[PDB]
């Protein structure tokens, strides 16, 4: 129906279970899939891993029937945070088309990162096109839990705010952008506009004003 | 044969006869057993007495044995025409083999004499291609077993290539014999008559066939 | 050894024929098996079917009624078609190289062994959406430098406003600029249009006339609009 | 020379008579698992040694086909079977309609068979009479016949195979079927004569003859086509038949060196005890743990093909006919066309088509080593059997937990001629064991029953002091 | 040994006659179980064997040969039974073939055996003692 | 009531060895000894030895102890008290004084004082030791002759001339006519060859319905001569 979660501390070992355990002799596959990228199989035959896959991954064989196929990852890295699929093929159940239910891994104990905020006012060409949008870009923060608020001088805007849900970038940190739609008269009117980004207990605020 | 028997002995028809068989004490019947066999010439012998007195299975009570400390005796009561043959004794222990005797020819006197049956056979035309010419004078059913044969060519005695056989006993208790005259085709074709003369004790018979015939 | 390159339209109307192409380079198509797997938002990845080197098709039971997989002999590329698509078929489509697998657990003469498949090599995957909405070319408005942080560095940007559908590929001077580039995820405004922003952090000293030009490419709308960035003025 | 009859009491004189012998099996102990059908309460422990007395200057007629020890061992096997089936739980209430379904099996794709295990559910009585309980159990297809439909691999309606011919009685879990060494002993006034000729045919006079108080260790092994765990013929490979020219009766083959046959059931099964009455706990087959394989038997192809070669030559001896063609049986009855036997509880039925598929010429007309490619035999399994002839009523072989593996040494064959073809054009042979007694004859050929007559009236040269003689 | 002189001549067989008479019944007194109808055949054999003993003991009972194995009789030998001598019986024939040669009669030899003596002896024992 | 059949007559050169057989039937071969006794023309009977088939016992005479080896095979049973065996006597370095008849005999008793005593003798084996090679016989027809004019009996035969060594076996109609047959002993011709004749006396009326074929067998030379007697006679006494 949906994806099952899991959390493993940084630097420790991760034993990821496989749903619907086999009913006989089995040849399972362990696939690694990060959102937006190509899936990679960590394991293709319980024990075997192709060249290029690190030695930290290992799968339990079926030398004695009754063992649950577990994916063991020794020394969890920040890059190991992804979705893991368990493709189950056994001698009892027939053709197994569907992959296993995804297992969302989350790495705990990561160092927190303060949000880097860059606020950009509506450009001159956009204002010339009778449109305005304040662009508050948040990058390089951890964890991905931020709340964006907008301020005119000191009054909340509360309207016309479009916010992106955070997403992890190449730095293994999170990033999210926030757009505030305004007409050129509203942007030209007030003294200064401010973007407040609340991250953990902190709140980083950046202010821009018309020229 | 150190175990010596009587050379010949005779008894009357319907009477009895005794056969002796003795030898040195190292072989004789002080610590030995005596067996009696009937061994006709040209046949297989037949056990008639075994272990001194007891007779072989199925033997008539006419035969009997009597063993002394120095000799063994075989009595054959009620003599029959088939009893006229040779008999042998054997001195044996439980382990050592038979020690045969010299032999005894038993004659049964007081019987009726028989007439000789003589037939002279000329050499066939196939023998003259060999080439030989042998006259075959056959005699049979005569009694007793003694004859005297003589050949003749054109009423003249012949003494070359004569070969006569000793008398043999027929199954009819009579005797038979044969004589042969070997000749070359010249002597064959050189006379007018060939004759076989069989002479007995009571009657002399002659049969003649011509060579040219 | 083998490299794959997906290529598709990006938007197909409902109840139509979704056609995607997969280009091969390393080896011939008559040497390996080939699988197609789609991944839709809110769900997992779905194996839809595979084709052998012997041109024998096999499909998933749910899509067997609407899926067709083929391979081209002259050109090293395989094709995927899906008739009568709806808004549920919107997904990122991957093609993969499938190797065979023989799992023996008993006597071969009796049988007692089953075949399985694993796909080691994948492609980048092409995102495909399906709806009655029309195409939309992205507007480009450059974000002038703030001239931002303390002495040392500053940030400039390129605004890609109101387009449809995903995705939009952004570069800077056709790849001449690479270090410090960050392309933020687009937002879906309530109008039904996406909007992304790109930023680069360059030193404030290198702002005489280096002229950072941002190149926007959106193949669904055939629009390839570039834009220059100049500092402030006024 | 005066003979008188005299009585001698104890003269070695015997005559052929048929009297009932008795059992004697050497002392074998087990404190936990008791009640051996062929041993416990069926036989008795014997002495440490049954002496064999060689009889000199004796040549004794033997006849294995007119023997009475075989006709006694047959009825003793059947009677021990029915005695084993008396106190156990019977399966009269197991005659309820069955809803059977197919069992999970992965797609396939040479040609072979497959004993479709059926997962059957049914309403069954419980410890209470008025109340019931729907339970499931795994049954082999051969133990069940349908009523309607079948056709889909979905549900339909089924019926146990026995529930009309005769009610069935489950086997006790305590009793064991393993054949134990059984010695047949003769009572007082009788004796057993043993023929010690190594190359002895079926019947006729035997030269080297002895007498014994009891026979040697004979294990009552029941089988078909292949007789195993028996004795080995010393010297030559022996062919024993009541009548070779008779096309109908069988022919027994006694081998000079046994051949290995290894039989395994690879299904790590499970046992599920369900109540079907007060104290009655019917044991059914639980779900098969692990893969779904079929039982089989491996036989060394080198030793088997050499054995069939030598048997082919021994058949070429008694037959100045033509090429010795070997085939499988004609077909029809499953228990006739299969090498059927037991392997600790489970009853195996093997298809020996790959074994009997040879043909050897008198001219030879026209090799090397091939490792040890053991000829594999697909062997199915039955749980409700009615063999031992119809006299022996059925029994539900209770499921055996875990996998099964049993070794065996085949020491002979049970062949049958074909006939119908032109004589000496081509001779055909088919395995089979249509009669139960032939399994015992192959071990009771070297024995005979005799009755002692100690009265001997013989004449001697001696008379008793008749009446008036004392003083 | 038991039946060890079955192929030997009647002279070497008549020596050991206690051996065939021992194992003709000797169910040992043990001095050191049964159940079911299947274990009744055993009993029926025992009884049967016992009868086999107590029948021969009965014949030897009416023949005046109770306690001894060998015994002489007052019945004379008949010439029609066999035409064999002493060395033609006790050193040429086994008890088997001899009993086969006499098997046409015996029953007459048995009637005379219980009639020619013990029917006349017991009559001439009340009239004597 | 057994049966001891010996091998056929044999010719051997001086210095060689020969092995005579003695196959039995109709009795338990292991129950009686096998005796070998020879008879020569000059010395009469002479017991050579006996051998036990059961125990392997052998007793040889001191004269034949140096050049005679006796063996026996194991009996092949037929019934419970009958079997078939064979005995063999191998004699080496033959001389002319060894020429004669050889008999194997079956023992009288199994146990007693005369167990080995020869009782059931065989037909005999004629052994000839000579330097002259074998010579086959020449058979010539003996035409019928008159034996009785009133009784109507004639005598017809066959002449066996020049053969070596002895003997020669004669039959009529392949053994289907042994009544009234008389075979005369062999003569010793001047050249050393043997010759005999076989005659039969038959009614003269049986000429068209009775076959007259004298079967002559000389097995030493491996030759057999089956002759049809010529039924054309020149005797006038018979034609009356
Ligand atoms: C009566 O007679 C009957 C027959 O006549 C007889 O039936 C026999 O039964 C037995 C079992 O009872 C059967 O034995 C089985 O055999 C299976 C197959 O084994 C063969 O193949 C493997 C694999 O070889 C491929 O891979 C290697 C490595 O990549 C390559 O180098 C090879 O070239 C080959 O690759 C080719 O083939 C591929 C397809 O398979 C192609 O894709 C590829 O392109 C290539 O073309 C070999 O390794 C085997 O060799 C081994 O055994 C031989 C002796 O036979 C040794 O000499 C040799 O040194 C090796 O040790 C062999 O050639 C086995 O897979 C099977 O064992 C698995 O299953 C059991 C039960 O489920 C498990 O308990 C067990 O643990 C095994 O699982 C392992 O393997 C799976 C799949 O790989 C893994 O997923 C799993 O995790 C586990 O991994 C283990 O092994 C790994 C190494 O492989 C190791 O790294 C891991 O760490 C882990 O330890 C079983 O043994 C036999 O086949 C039957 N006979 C026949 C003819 O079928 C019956 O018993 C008789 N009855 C009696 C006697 O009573
Ligand atoms: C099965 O049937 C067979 C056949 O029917 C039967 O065998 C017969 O058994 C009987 C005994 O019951 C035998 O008869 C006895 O023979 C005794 C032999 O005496 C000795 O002499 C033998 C000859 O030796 C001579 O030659 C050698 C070498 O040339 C020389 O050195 C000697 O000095 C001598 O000159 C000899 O072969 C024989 O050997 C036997 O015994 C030795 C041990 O002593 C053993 O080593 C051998 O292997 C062999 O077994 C022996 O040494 C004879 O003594 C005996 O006479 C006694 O009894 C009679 C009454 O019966 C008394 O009157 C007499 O005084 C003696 O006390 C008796 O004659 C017969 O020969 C057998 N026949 C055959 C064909 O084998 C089996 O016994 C039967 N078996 C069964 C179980 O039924
Ligand atoms: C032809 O001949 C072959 C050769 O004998 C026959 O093969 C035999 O089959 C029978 C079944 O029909 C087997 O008996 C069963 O064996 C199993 C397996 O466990 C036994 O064997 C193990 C090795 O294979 C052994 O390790 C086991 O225990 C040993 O160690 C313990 C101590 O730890 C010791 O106490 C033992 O004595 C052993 O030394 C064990 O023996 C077993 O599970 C079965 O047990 C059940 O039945 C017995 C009956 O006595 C009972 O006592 C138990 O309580 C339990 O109820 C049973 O013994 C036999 O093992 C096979 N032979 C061999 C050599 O393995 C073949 O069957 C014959 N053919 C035919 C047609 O009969
Ligand atoms: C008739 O059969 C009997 C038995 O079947 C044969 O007796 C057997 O004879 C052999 C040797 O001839 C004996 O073998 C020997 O055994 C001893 C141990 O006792 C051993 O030390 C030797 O090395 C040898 O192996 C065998 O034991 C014996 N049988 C019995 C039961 O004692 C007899 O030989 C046969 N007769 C013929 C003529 O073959
Ligand atoms: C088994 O072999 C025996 C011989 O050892 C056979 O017995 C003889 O067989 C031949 C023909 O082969 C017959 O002529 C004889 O009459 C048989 N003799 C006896 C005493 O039976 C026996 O026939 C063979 N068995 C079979 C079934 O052929
Ligand atoms: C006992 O075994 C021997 C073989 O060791 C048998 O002897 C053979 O018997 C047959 C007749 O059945 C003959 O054709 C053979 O020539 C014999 N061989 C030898 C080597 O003698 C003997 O027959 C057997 N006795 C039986 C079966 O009673
Ligand atoms: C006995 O079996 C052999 C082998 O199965 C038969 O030989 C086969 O004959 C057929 C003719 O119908 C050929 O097509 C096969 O090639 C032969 N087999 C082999 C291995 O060459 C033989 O015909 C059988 N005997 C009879 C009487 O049918
Ligand atoms: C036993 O197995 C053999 C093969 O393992 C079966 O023989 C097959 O029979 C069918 C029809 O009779 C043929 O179409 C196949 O070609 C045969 N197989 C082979 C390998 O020749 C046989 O039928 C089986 N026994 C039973 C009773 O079904
Ligand atoms: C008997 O064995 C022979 C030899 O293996 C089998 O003959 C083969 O049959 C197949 C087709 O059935 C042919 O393709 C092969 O060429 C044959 N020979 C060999 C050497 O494989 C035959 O099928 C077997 N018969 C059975 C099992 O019933
Ligand atoms: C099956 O046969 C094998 C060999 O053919 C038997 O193994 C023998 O066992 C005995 C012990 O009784 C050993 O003395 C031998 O050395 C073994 N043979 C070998 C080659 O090692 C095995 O016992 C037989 N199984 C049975 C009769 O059940
Ligand atoms: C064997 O059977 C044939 C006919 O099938 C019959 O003529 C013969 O007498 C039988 N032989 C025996 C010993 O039963
Ligand atoms: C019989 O067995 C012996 C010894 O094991 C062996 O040498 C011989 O080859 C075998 N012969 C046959 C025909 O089985
Ligand atoms: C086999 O039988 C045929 C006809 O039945 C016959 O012609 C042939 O001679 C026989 N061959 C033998 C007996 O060896
Ligand atoms: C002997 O037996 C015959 C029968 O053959 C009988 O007539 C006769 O009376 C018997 N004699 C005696 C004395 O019993
Ligand atoms: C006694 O032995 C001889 C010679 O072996 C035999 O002919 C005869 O049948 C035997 N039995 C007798 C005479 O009762």
């Amino acid at each position: 129906s949906y994806v099952s979660p899991l959390s493993v501390a940084l630097g420790e070992t991760a034993r990821i279970s496989c749903g619907r355990q086999a009913l006989g002799s089995r040849a399972v596959q362990w696939y690694q899939h990060k959102p937006g990228q190509a899936p990679i199989l960590l394991i293709y035959n319980n024990q075997d891993r192709p060249s290029g896959i690190p030695e930290r991954f290992s799968g339990t064989p079926d030398i004695n029937f009754g063992t649950t196929a577990t994916l063991t990852i020794s020394g969890v890295e920040v890059g190991d945070e992804a979705d893991y699929y368990c493709h189950m093929w056994d001698s009892r159940s027939g053709f197994s088309w569907s992959f296993g239910g995804a297992t969302r891994l989350t790495v705990l104990s990561q160092p927190k990162a303060a949000p880097s905020v860059t606020l950009f006012p509506p450009s001159s060409e956009e204002l010339q096109a009778n449109k305005a949008t304040l662009v508050c870009l948040i990058s390089d923060f951890y964890p991905g839990a931020v709340t964006v608020a907008w301020k005119a001088d000191s009054s909340p805007v509360k309207a016309g705010v479009e916010t992106t849900t955070p997403s992890k970038q190449s730095n293994n940190k999170y990033a999210a952008s926030s757009y505030l739609s305004l007409t050129p008269e509203q942007w030209k009117s007030h003294k200064s506009y401010s973007c407040q980004v609340t991250h953990e207990g902190s709140t980083v605020e950046k202010t821009v004003a018309p020229t | 044969s150190v175990l010596t028997q009587s050379a010949s002995v005779s008894g009357s028809l319907g009477q009895s006869v005794t056969i002796s068989c003795t030898g040195p004490n190292s072989v004789c019947c002080s610590h030995k057993s005596i067996s009696w066999y009937q061994w006709p010439p040209g046949r297989a012998p037949t056990l008639i007495i075994y272990e001194d007195n007891e007779r072989a299975p199925g033997i008539s009570p006419r035969f009997s044995g009597y063993k002394s400390y120095w000799s063994a005796y075989l009595t054959i009561s009620d003599l029959r025409p088939e009893d006229e043959t040779t008999y042998y004794c054997c001195s044996y222990t439980h382990n050592s083999g038979c020690v045969f005797g010299t032999g005894t020819k038993v004659s049964v006197l007081g019987q009726s004499k028989a007439n000789p049956s003589v037939t002279l056979f000329p050499p066939s035309s196939e023998e003259l291609q060999a080439n030989k010419a042998t006259l075959v004078c056959l005699i049979s059913d005569f009694y007793p077993g003694a004859v005297t044969v003589a050949w003749k060519a054109d009423s003249s005695p012949v003494k070359a290539g004569v070969e006569t056989t000793t008398p043999s006993k027929q199954s009819n208790n009579k005797y038979a014999a044969s004589s042969y005259l070997s000749l070359t085709p010249e002597q064959w074709k050189s006379h007018r008559s060939y004759s076989c003369q069989v002479t007995h004790e009571g009657s002399t018979v002659e049969k003649t066939v011509a060579p040219t015939e | 050894q083998v490299q794959l390159q997906e290529s598709g339209p990006g938007l197909v109307r409902p109840s139509e024929t979704l056609s995607v192409t997969c280009i091969v380079s390393g080896g011939s198509i008559s040497n390996y098996y080939w699988t197609w797997i789609r991944q839709s938002p809110g769900k997992g990845l779905e194996w839809i079917g595979y084709i052998s080197d012997r041109e024998t098709t096999t499909y998933n039971p749910s899509l067997n009624s609407r899926a067709v997989i083929s391979r081209d002999t002259s050109k090293n590329q395989l094709s995927l078609q899906l008739r009568s698509v709806t808004t549920a078929d919107t997904a990122i489509y991957f093609c993969a190289t499938a190797r065979r697998g023989q799992r023996i657990y008993g006597v071969v003469s009796f049988g007692e062994f089953f075949y399985y498949y694993y796909m080691d090599v994948w492609g980048k995957g092409t995102a495909v959406t399906v709806s009655s909405a029309s195409t939309k070319g992205p507007s480009v408005f450059p974000l002038a430098p703030s001239s931002s942080t303390s002495g040392g560095t500053a940030a400039l940007g390129c605004l890609v406003k109101d387009y449809f559908p995903e995705p939009v590929t952004v570069s800077w001077n056709s790849g001449a600029l690479t270090s410090g580039v960050h392309t933020f995820p687009a937002v879906l405004q309530s109008s039904g249009l996406y909007s992304l922003s790109s930023v680069v952090t360059v030193p404030s000293s290198s702002l005489g006339t280096q002229t950072y030009i941002c190149n926007v490419n959106h193949k669904p709308s055939n629009t390839k609009v570039d834009k220059k960035v100049e500092p402030k003025s006024c | 020379g005066n003979l008188w009859v005299t009585v001698y009491y104890g003269v070695p004189v015997w005559k052929d008579a048929e009297t009932t012998l008795f059992c004697a099996s050497d002392a074998k102990a087990y404190e936990k698992e008791k009640h051996n059908v062929w041993a416990t309460h069926a036989c008795v422990p014997t002495d440490p040694n049954p002496q064999e007395m060689v009889l000199e200057n004796v040549t004794e007629n033997f006849n294995m086909w007119k023997n009475d020890m075989v006709e006694q061992m047959h009825t003793d096997v059947i009677s021990l079977w029915d005695q084993s089936l008396k106190p156990c739980v019977k399966l009269t209430p197991l005659c309820v309609t069955l809803e059977c379904r197919q069992v999970n099996t992965t797609n396939a794709t040479n040609v072979t068979n497959g004993e479709e295990i059926k997962n059957c559910s049914f309403n069954a009585t419980t410890e209470l009479r008025d109340k019931k309980q729907k339970v499931y159990a795994l049954f082999y297809r051969l133990d069940i016949v349908p009523l309607e439909e079948e056709r889909k691999g979905n549900s339909s309606k089924y019926r146990l195979i026995n529930c009309n011919t005769s009610a069935c009685t489950q086997a006790c879990p305590k009793v064991t079927f393993d054949p134990i060494p059984i010695h047949y002993c003769a009572p007082a006034g009788y004796a057993i004569l043993k023929c010690n000729n190594k190359t002895f045919n079926g019947t006729g006079p035997c030269n080297n003859v002895s007498t014994v108080q009891c026979t040697h260790g004979i294990k009552p092994v029941v089988s078909t086509q292949l007789l195993l765990n028996g004795s080995l013929a010393e010297g030559e490979i022996i062919i024993r038949s009541e009548n070779l020219t008779n096309n109908v009766k069988t022919i027994i083959v006694h081998l000079n060196e046994s051949v290995e046959i290894v039989c395994t059931r690879p299904n790590n099964n499970t046992r599920k005890s369900i109540r079907i009455g007060p104290g009655q706990t019917f044991y059914a087959t639980g779900d098969i743990i692990g893969n779904i394989r079929q039982a089989y038997c491996n036989i060394s192809k080198d030793d088997w093909i050499r054995t069939l070669q030598r048997v082919g030559k021994k058949l070429a001896e008694h037959f100045p006919r033509r090429i010795i063609n070997f085939t499988s049986p004609a077909g029809g009855d499953l228990e006739i066309t299969t090498h059927s036997f037991n392997c600790r509880g489970e009853f195996f039925y093997c298809n020996t088509s790959s074994l009997f598929n040879s043909t050897y010429n008198p001219n030879d007309t026209n090799s090397s080593s091939n490792s040890s490619l053991d000829i594999t035999i697909p062997c199915r399994i039955k749980q409700i059997i009615n063999m031992w002839q119809r006299v022996g009523q059925c029994m539900y072989a209770p499921p055996i937990e875990g996998n099964i593996t049993c070794k065996s040494n085949i020491t002979g064959l049970l062949l049958v001629r074909d006939g119908g073809v032109e004589s000496n054009e081509t001779e055909i042979f088919r395995p089979g064991g249509g009669d139960m007694r032939n399994n015992w004859r192959s071990e009771l050929y070297k024995y005979k029953v005799v009755e002692i007559k100690p009265l001997g009236i013989a004449p001697t040269r001696a008379k008793r002091r008749v009446v008036e003689g004392g003083g | 040994g038991f039946l060890g002189a079955a192929g030997s001549t009647m002279g070497a067989a008549s020596i050991t006659l206690t051996v065939q008479a021992r194992q003709l019944l000797s169910g040992i007194v043990q001095q050191q179980l049964q159940l079911g109808v299947w274990g009744i055949k055993q009993l029926q054999t025992r009884v049967l064997a016992i009868e086999r003993y107590l029948k021969d003991q009965q014949l030897l009972g009416i023949w005046g040969c109770s306690g001894k194995l060998i015994c002489t009789t007052a019945v004379p030998w008949n010439s029609s039974w066999s035409n064999k001598s002493h060395d033609e019986i006790w050193g040429n024939m086994t008890w088997m073939q001899w009993d086969r040669e006499i098997s046409n009669y015996t029953n007459t030899i048995y009637r005379l055996l219980e009639d020619s003596q013990n029917q006349q002896e017991q009559n001439e024992k009340d009239l004597l003692a | 009531e057994g049966q001891l059949v010996q091998s056929g007559a044999e010719l051997k050169k001086p210095g060689a060895s020969v092995k005579i057989s003695c196959k039995t039937s109709g009795y338990r071969f292991n129950f009686y000894h096998i005796n070998w006794i020879r008879q020569t023309a000059g010395r009469g009977p002479e017991w050579m030895g006996w051998i036990s088939p059961y125990s392997g016992d052998k007793n040889l005479a001191p004269a034949f102890q140096d050049r005679v080896i006796m063996t026996t095979d194991t009996e092949v049973p037929v019934t419970s008290f009958t079997s078939t065996g064979a005995a063999y006597m191998e004699i080496r370095n033959l001389k002319f004084d060894d020429t004669g008849t050889y008999f194997c005999a079956k023992g009288l008793l199994r146990d007693g004082s005369s167990t080995w005593l020869p009782y059931l003798w065989g037909q005999g084996t004629l052994l000839t030791v000579s330097s002259a090679s074998t010579k086959g016989p020449s058979v010539f027809p003996l035409a019928p002759s008159s034996k009785s004019t009133s009784g109507g009996t004639a005598a017809l035969g066959c002449l066996v001339k020049d053969y070596f060594p002895e003997p020669v076996t004669v039959s009529w109609n392949s053994g289907a006519l042994t009544s009234g047959v008389h075979t005369f002993p062999a003569v010793l011709q001047s050249s050393g060859l043997y010759s005999l004749s076989s005659v039969v006396t038959v009614p003269s009326s049986s000429l068209g319905t009775q076959t007259y074929i004298c079967n002559v067998n000389h097995k030493p030379s491996n030759t057999k001569v089956d002759k049809r007697v010529e039924p054309k006679s020149c005797d006038k006494g018979l034609e009356v």
